[PDB]
RNA sequence: ACUCGUGCCCCGUGUGGCGAAAGGGAAGCCGGUUAAUAUUCCGGCACCUGGAUGUGGGUUUUGCGCGGCAACGCAACUGAA
RNA sequence: UUUUUACUUAUUCAAUGAAGCGGGGCUGGACUUGCGUCCAACUUCUGGAGUUAAGG
């Protein structure tokens, strides 16, 4: 009248679990995607060393969030100045925020991109 | 077609030491969970103890036969269901709205009694004509007086196997207690029938073994243990 | 109705048939767990007269505490 | 007063003993069936010093007889045995020195 | 295993977290460059881990390499529990 | 009434992955004459291997 059992320890068996179907969400408006675009680049760093690399090294220095990670300001750039980089050095200041070299293509003159989009001569 | 010479024996020795043992069934020493532990260890405890008359009488039970007789008089008499009553209800809407007074379109009823308060009050006013007892109350207090309330009150009573199954017989999960006073009389002939039966093949076998204690029954270690030591001394 | 009877019944906690009970009873409890929660009253009178009701919202629990 | 050396070793702390470099306790098989009713063979691995313990132990691996797997204990040795020795252990193990009976 | 998440079938003795910038541990070197950083920037030349699918090569087609007496070798050269 | 020793279910201890506990009956035996009883269950030459069952 009972069945076999081949281990002499037991063990819960295993039930119907079910996934939640609330019927009234807790939030009603999702948030907007915080940290976007133009909250992620701040404003282009104008200082000599900034301007130096621009010529030097074909890349830009932005003041970015402090919370914003490389491939969100990689995709913030493409996005707010049709802007392409091959790669993007992250550091934090002494006063607390962020700064990012972005370096671009090679096809692409980081004078003109400054000049013409970011206002730097 | 005869089976090919490189088919052949390879039988295991499980003796000690000189092979696995089989997957065998381990059943009777598998570590149950605390509430099936505790679930058989409370019957045997139950089994164990001396248990004084009271509760000791509820071990008699009606037999099967009784128990199908009786359930058979008393599904003719069970309560009437919820779309029962709603439709009866409805008719006597449409007598009182025709202006017929009520119980003019409706009869008497005939059911049987249920409820523990109902049923003892039914007894102590003697209206009861035939008591049947679940046997397995969990607290046997609520009924373990009921033999003896129906013996002093002079009404046929019976210890019957499942409050389940009077719980089912009268729309409910338990009902712990039935009792039924007065039957139509296309069947008042059964009635009669039923009580005489009840009586003379429980009450009459169960008069004096309702009286004694319940038994100290060990275990089947300690009977085989006994067995052996009365055999070794004759 | 019967609560009269188990109101007689529990006074007489030296008879043979509460002292069975209360033993039996004693020892299950001491098994399970210090406080946990009771399907039902294990003394319905004393409950409905304490201010027990049999429907939902109500809930007993039994606790065990040392001496 | 203050409370004495003696009363503040069972509390403890700097008195408790140490552990890190002692690998198992010392102890028999389980009781076990083949021991109960015959015997069981182990073969011994390695005699091994035991960091705070005068006597050496012996690291034994016997078969599981219900499993495929293999079991390692530890027992104190008894002198004369050696590594690659055959113990066994059960009532039917023969009287020679290192079986266990 | 299905057009579709939800149908089953096996194994089980275990069944948490924190705790090392000197313990364990995947992988980067040289040259140059700034006023101030660099094994992090620039140039050249590399490596590791993870994921994907290609070209060639190898092996086989009732099957999963070959050689050396051997220690072993060779660019691979199926492999659950 | 007092003491002693019996039971196990209260209670307490120990082991384990809670695997083989207690009764038997099939066989193997060895001991005995109103054919009757007791024992046992297959691993000891070797620092190998033993698992995902062969078979009826
Ligand atoms: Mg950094
Ligand atoms: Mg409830
Ligand atoms: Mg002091
Ligand atoms: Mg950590
Ligand atoms: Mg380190
Ligand atoms: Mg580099
Ligand atoms: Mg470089
Ligand atoms: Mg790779
Ligand atoms: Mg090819
Ligand atoms: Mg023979």
């Amino acid at each position: 009248k009972t069945k076999v059992r081949k281990s002499t320890t037991f063990h819960r068996p295993k039930t119907l679990v079910l996934s939640r179907a609330p019927k009234y969400p807790r939030k009603s408006i999702p948030h907007e995607p915080r940290l976007d675009e133009h909250k992620i680049i701040i404003h282009p760093l104008n200082t000599e060393g900034a301007l130096k690399k621009i010529e030097e090294q074909n890349t830009l220095v932005f003041i970015v969030d402090v919370k914003a990670n490389k491939a969100q300001i990689k995709q913030a750039l493409k996005k707010l100045y049709d802007i392409d980089t091959v790669k993007i050095n992250t550091l934090i200041r002494p006063d607390g925020t962020k700064k990012a070299f972005a370096r671009l293509t090679p096809d692409v003159d980081a004078l003109d991109i400054a000049a013409t989009k970011l206002g730097l001569v | 077609a005869p089976k090919n010479p490189l088919l052949e024996k390879r039988p295991r020795n499980f003796g000690i030491g000189q092979d696995i043992q089989p997957k065998r069934n381990l059943s009777r020493m598998v570590k149950w969970p605390e509430y099936i532990r505790l679930q058989r260890q409370k019957k045997i405890l139950r089994m164990r103890l001396k248990v004084p008359p009271a509760i000791a009488q509820f071990q008699y039970t009606l037999d099967k036969n009784l128990a199908a007789q009786a359930f058979k008089l008393l599904n003719k008499y069970r309560p009437e269901t919820k779309q029962e009553k709603k439709e009866r209800l409805l008719r006597e809407a449409t007598a009182i709205k025709e202006g017929k007074k009520k119980e003019d379109v409706s009869k008497k009823p005939y059911t049987v009694k249920y409820g523990l308060n109902h049923v003892v009050g039914l007894i102590e006013n003697k209206k009861a004509s035939l008591v049947l007892i679940a046997n397995d109350v969990d607290p046997i207090e609520l009924v373990v007086f009921l033999p003896a309330l129906c013996r002093k009150m002079g009404i046929p009573y019976a210890i019957i196997k499942g409050k389940a199954r009077l719980g089912t017989l009268v729309h409910k999960k338990t009902a712990a207690v039935v009792a039924i006073t007065e039957v139509r009389s296309e069947d008042k002939n059964e009635l009669a029938k039923l009580i005489s039966a009840v009586k003379e093949g429980y009450l009459e076998k169960v008069e004096d073994t309702r009286k004694r204690w319940g038994g100290g029954i060990m275990g089947f270690k300690a009977q085989k243990r006994e067995e052996k030591r009365k055999k070794s001394l004759e | 109705g019967a609560l009269k009877y188990l109101e007689e019944l529990s006074k007489k906690k030296q008879s043979d048939v509460v002292r069975f009970l209360l033993r039996v009873r004693c020892w299950e409890y001491r098994q399970l767990n210090v406080i946990h929660r009771a399907s039902r009253p294990s003394r319905p009178d004393k409950a409905r007269r304490l201010g027990y009701k049999a429907k939902q919202g109500y809930v007993i629990y039994r606790v065990r505490v040392r001496r | 007063g203050r409370v004495i050396r003696n009363q503040r070793k069972g509390r403890g702390s700097v008195f408790t003993a140490h552990t890190r470099l002692r690998k198992a306790p010392a102890k028999f098989r389980p009781l076990d069936y083949a021991e109960r009713h015959g015997y069981i063979r182990g073969i011994v691995k390695e005699i091994i010093h035991d960091p705070g313990r005068g006597a050496p132990l012996a690291r034994v691996v016997f078969r599981s007889p219900y499993k495929y797997k293999q079991i390692t204990e530890t027992f104190i040795a008894n002198e004369g045995m050696y590594t690659g020795q055959f113990i066994y252990a059960g009532k039917n193990a023969a009287l020679t020195v290192g079986n266990i009976l």
